[PDB]
């Protein structure tokens, strides 16, 4: 009676129960796992807080509505401020994470419209100036607010035109990264499992966000008649395997 | 290897054609899940579609000039093309830009090859027979200031000779600092407000030095450099959307604004052919 | 001294050849390479990945609504959409599929094009997907188009449909860029039944969908890309 | 024959042979059988 | 081997040198049938009638020509020779046509050797020295549009670099679509009223662009293209008649009209010798 | 470096030489080849089929 | 010895030294005997 | 070859850090002497620095 | 006479190419070595001996 | 392979791979041990 359908994820101390999910996916097909020592440079024992920094913590929520077009936010920087998990990230020099992400939209089966929840590594926005300006870190460093991409160009900012993904890429494409759909008819939930994936083996967690979290609205809301024409989205994501190395005074960044 | 195996009619309560796409996944369907086949091979291995392949042939990746003149009163001989140089770099030109940014992390050995050919735009009663000398001049180490200088002996720093109207070959090994090269990097060289974004900051590889080593005939030559590279042992991960729109700068994803949009159109229809 | 002889092409330089060089750096050593996950091989392995087509190409500038077919309630045999299958432009062309092609001159093999429906749970449809190989015209009618490569697809608790061209030829390849010798047929969707939607809803639901290449694929003799060009050098 | 020391100075690489497009196609946690239904 | 064997007088009821040629055979009737020999042997192999020695030599098969001169004010680079482009065909000189059209289907490797030299037929203090640079432009991807456009850059596409009185050489392998080039083909790309007839249709190679790298000096320089090919690895089905009347056209059979009679008359009766 | 000589001939273009030359395709795989009735090898095999001699030659 | 990698670049072929007339000079369904009558 | 072993707390009559200069000497102390190290491998050999390769170019 | 081909790169000089040369003095024959302490043989060796900084750079 | 007839003529070396920094690092006369005083 088990169904791909229903699920349960239990991690540290918090559980999410989705009785309406379509199978989950795991980023290339590879699960979080710690840093391994033949791919180790640092000398220095790292710190893995276990259950106090890999638990599910739910963003505040947004709200889709006809007009929507589409929210963005970077990972670690989303839990720059969640209980200890964001401590430790402005205490250590280096760290490194997976996630599993959980974006949640329920509705009725009058409803329709059906988001993309995509995790996109290394997602190097444009600037909205063309030419070779730059994007100011405060623009891509939105923190758990994320970047709301029908909000208007602001300066130094980033661009937030949705045919193409802020890159120059269209938004068709966008399926070639670990994604799923959430289809009112189908689906409630989507949840992703990301491995770390970077070029080195542990980075640093402020100066450079390693996976953008995207959901954008694709097919749009439709409330059956006299609805409120609108619902709200939730994304919870937890850390995982989660390790933090190089241990001192606590950063200070900019804003 | 087959390419289609012979099937027949089928009436069944196992449909492998219906699925549902919000999963992520691309169901491997074939042609036999729905129609009667008949057995066909492959006759073929993707042999040619390998990333060694797709990024291994030679690609210009820069032209530069420099000149051979009297470099009497020129008080800057860089400004004067008496040598220029190059901030190696592997997106200034976009053809291969496009092909390597279909990956975020690369690692590869260059190859490089190095075309000179030489021109004398006005009035010369020759064509004189220059050798061209490339530095290598990579970051922290003196960086060529006249046409001559003591830099140029480049007694610890790799250089080439070779004649203009020839091709200079070398290979250098992958010298990224990292274990890849990044093609996209969402960061910044640290958590400053106003640091540039994006790699820029990353691929710092330094710059290459171009110069004639002949002193000056009675005419001017201009020398036009061209610098092709190919990658060997090509290791490439995960794979990204195509480039839609047009660059605009090296090293961001920037894109110009009113820029035209890139599907086409239909004339007519959705129901059109 | 052993005697030797030139041939013509010595001192060529063809961008295609593949031969040994000196190493500029005698002796350096590279960085350890660490583990990343998403490895790619071949282009063969990511043209397999399902991506959306904009089919909806009607607006006037890029929109991602012409990722939207629509479907109309209560219409009965009438036409859902018609695209020609030159998979190196039009509709095809932005896609990963098309994207990735149009590096190679040669193409064969088969694609896979699936339907995903989005309209409310409690509506229902039957619709035709048809194929039509090379030879004949686009089908007008149903009726016409039902004679060819169908599949009748039942909107239901499975939400996607896939349907394979499969390939469908005299000549073993066909060119990437459009040519008429070489090509494929037309692709057209239309009504079986109709789509019914229940009570208190209204409006036009919308199909998205998407194109990928089966593992019967092959694509031969790389060239470059009408996708991309330039004018002036890049700079920092 | 390689008439050079260093690695880097080696021709081509010769092809993968690899290709195992599930880590794109299939990336989804509980195994997906064709045919049998997508959502149980 | 014996060329033939000894036989002496016959006096028989097997007769084999009478026959039905309106069977369509061709009897294999021997001296030895119907004179008295002595026997001789062949001394000989029948080596260089072998059809990968009869296509294997190089044959001339288009001779263009580009120049190298300011561009300052040109509109049309490819109309003033800027960098000319030859769509390739094997059909455009005849000796080497005769001789495929000998068959009906023809499969091979093509090895090309590519002989450029220069002239300057008006007052030039000098000869420069012009580097070629000669790309394949397959059908779907960008055309040259200027002598110096990105498409130069070929990143992908394969393109070789010599100097103008070297050559260049290299081999394509048997790039057709089918399993032979059609030498023939009696039908059109589609079922058309007003579509073109032949193999103009089937024989899509694409084509080869040529340009010159240097800029220019202050003479100009004329430069001719010769193309060689050799067919390599040969393989031919289905004998034809040879060709009687002269070629009017790439791809078509067509012969000129009021053409001359291709069968020399006798100087004399049918009985003179 | 080892030592070479070259001879007289050196750089010219024999258009009935037969040698080995880089291919400009690297990695492509050609249409595998079907079966055609009518395969000829050598111009002997031709030669012995008898054709007609337009031996009224007098118009 | 081949120096190249790809099939195209080798010299020419060799000599078929495969000869057989018979497909062109005598494609006929019931075999003639020479020296027998060719109508019988 | 390891580049750094794995060392935990240390509470010592034994201090490989205090040491006398005025010997001439340069102790080979490590980052393992003096603060807890996990276990990394050297990835390198040391070819390039060789005086063979310092003064052959 | 045996066929080759120059590639791209022939007559190139790069100083840090790593060939054979002719010997100019031939069947020359070097002083011996004798022992002398000290030999280095890799520049890591030299980089472990500690050496003053000048720490105090205000002057 | 030597072409040539004389050593001088031959590449360069090969790597010493014989690192030994004691002689610079700790010429002392009496053994000093890393953990054990420096003077007793
Ligand atoms: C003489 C002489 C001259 C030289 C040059 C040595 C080569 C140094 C260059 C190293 C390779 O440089 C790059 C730069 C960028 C990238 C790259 N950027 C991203 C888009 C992807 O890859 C890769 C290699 O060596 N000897
Ligand atoms: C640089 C550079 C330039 C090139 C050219 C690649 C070769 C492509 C040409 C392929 C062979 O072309 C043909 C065309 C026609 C025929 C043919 N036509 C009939 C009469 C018979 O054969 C055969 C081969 O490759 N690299």
């Amino acid at each position: 009676g088990y169904s791909d359908r229903v699920q349960q994820i239990t991690l540290g101390n918090s559980t999410i129960t989705t009785q309406e999910a379509a199978n989950a996916v795991v980023c290339y097909a590879e699960w979080p796992e710690y840093l391994p020592d033949v791919d180790a440079s640092d000398v220095n024992k790292t710190s893995k807080p276990d259950t106090s920094v890999c638990r599910f913590y739910t963003l505040d929520s947004k709200t889709w509505t006809t007009g929507s077009k589409g929210w963005c936010w970077k990972l670690p920087d989303a839990l720059k401020d969640m209980g200890v998990f964001g401590q430790n990230m402005f205490f250590h020099s280096l760290g490194r994470s997976g996630y599993t992400v959980h974006v949640q939209c329920n509705a009725t089966k009058f409803h329709s419209g059906c988001l993309l929840v995509v995790v996109i590594p290394e997602h190097q926005l444009a600037s909205h100036e063309g030419g070779n300006v730059s994007v100011k870190y405060t623009f891509t460093h939105p923190g758990e607010r994320g970047i709301d991409l029908s909000s208007a160009n602001e300066v130094g900012g980033p661009v937030k035109d949705v045919l193409y993904n802020m890159n120059g890429t269209l938004l068709g494409n966008l399926l070639i990264f670990p994604h799923q759909f959430i289809n009112l008819r189908t689906n409630n939930t989507a949840t992703i499992v990301i491995p770390y994936i970077n070029s080195v083996p542990i980075d640093s967690m402020t100066r450079h966000n390693n996976v953008s979290l995207m959901v954008i609205p694709i097919a749009p809301l439709t409330v059956p008649t006299g609805a409120t024409p609108s619902l709200p989205i939730t994304v919870t994501i937890a850390p995982m395997c989660t390790e933090f190395s190089g241990i001192r005074s606590k950063s200070i960044v900019p804003q | 290897t087959v390419a289609s195996i012979s099937s027949g009619p089928k009436h069944t309560q196992k449909v492998p054609i219906l699925t549902a796409n919000e999963t992520g996944a691309t169901m491997p369907v074939l042609p036999s899940d729905s129609i009667e086949t008949r057995t066909t091979y492959m006759h073929f291995n993707g042999s040619e579609t390998d990333v060694e392949c797709f990024l291994g042939r030679a690609a210009c990746v820069h032209v530069t000039e420099i000149q051979n003149k009297d470099a009497t009163g020129i008080d800057n001989h860089r400004e004067a093309k008496l040598f220029n140089d190059w901030k190696i770099n592997l997106s200034s030109l976009v053809q291969l830009r496009k092909k390597l940014e279909l990956f975020t992390y690369v690692r590869f050995d260059s190859e490089y090859t190095i075309l000179a050919t030489a021109s004398q735009p006005d009035s010369a009663n020759y064509s004189s027979n220059l050798v061209v000398q490339a530095m290598y001049v990579p970051p922290g180490a003196p960086n060529p200031k006249e046409w001559d200088d003591y830099t140029w002996q480049s007694a610890s720093n790799p250089s080439v000779f070779f004649k203009v109207g020839d091709t200079s070959r070398f290979s250098v090994p992958y010298v990224g600092l990292a274990s890849a090269y990044n093609c996209f990097y969402d960061g910044y060289s640290h958590d400053d407000a106003e640091t540039q974004y994006g790699i820029t900051v990353l691929n710092h590889m330094g710059s290459m030095a171009f110069r004639i080593v002949n002193e000056h005939d009675e005419h001017k030559t201009l020398v036009k450099i061209r610098v092709y590279h190919r990658a060997k042992h090509v290791e490439a991960w995960i794979p990204r959307a195509p480039r839609a729109l047009p660059y605009t700068s090296i090293g961001r994803t920037n894109y110009p604004k009113n820029t035209e949009p890139v599907i086409k159109k239909r004339k007519g229809d959705i129901k059109s052919y | 001294g052993l005697p030797t002889t030139t041939l013509p092409g010595s001192g060529q330089f063809l961008t295609t050849d593949d031969r040994q060089s000196p190493s500029a750096l005698p002796n350096y050593e590279p960085t350890p390479r660490i583990h990343i996950p998403g490895k790619v091989h071949n282009l063969l392995e990511i043209i397999q990945v399902d991506t959306l087509i904009p089919m909806n190409n009607t607006h006037t500038k890029d929109e991602v609504n012409s990722y939207l077919i629509p479907l109309n309630a209560n219409r009965q045999n009438e036409q859902v959409f018609g695209t020609n299958l030159f998979i190196g432009d039009g509709v095809f062309k932005t896609t990963l599929l098309g994207e990735i092609v149009q590096y190679y001159t040669h193409w064969s093999g088969s694609l896979r094009f699936s339907l995903m429906y989005t309209g409310p749970a409690l509506s229902s449809a039957k619709l035709i997907l048809a194929y039509t190989p090379p030879g004949a015209r686009g089908p007008q009618d149903r009726r016409e188009a039902m004679l060819g490569t169908h599949v009748v697809w039942d909107i239901g608790l499975q939400s996607t449909i896939v349907m394979t061209i499969p390939w469908t030829s005299g000549v073993q390849f066909r060119y990437t860029d459009p040519d008429t010798y070489t090509s494929a047929g037309f692709l057209s969707c239309w009504y079986q039944t109709s789509l019914i939607l229940p009570p208190e809803t209204t409006g036009q639901v919308y199909l998205l969908s998407f194109i990928s290449a089966c593992p019967d694929f092959k694509l031969r003799l790389m060239k470059d890309t009408q996708t991309i060009s330039q004018t002036v050098a890049l700079t920092e | 024959i390689n008439y050079y020391k260093d690695a880097a100075s080696t021709s081509s690489a010769g092809q993968s042979l690899s290709m195992d497009p599930s880590k794109f196609t299939e990336p989804v946690k509980d195994l997906m059988l064709k045919g049998a239904p997508a959502l149980n």
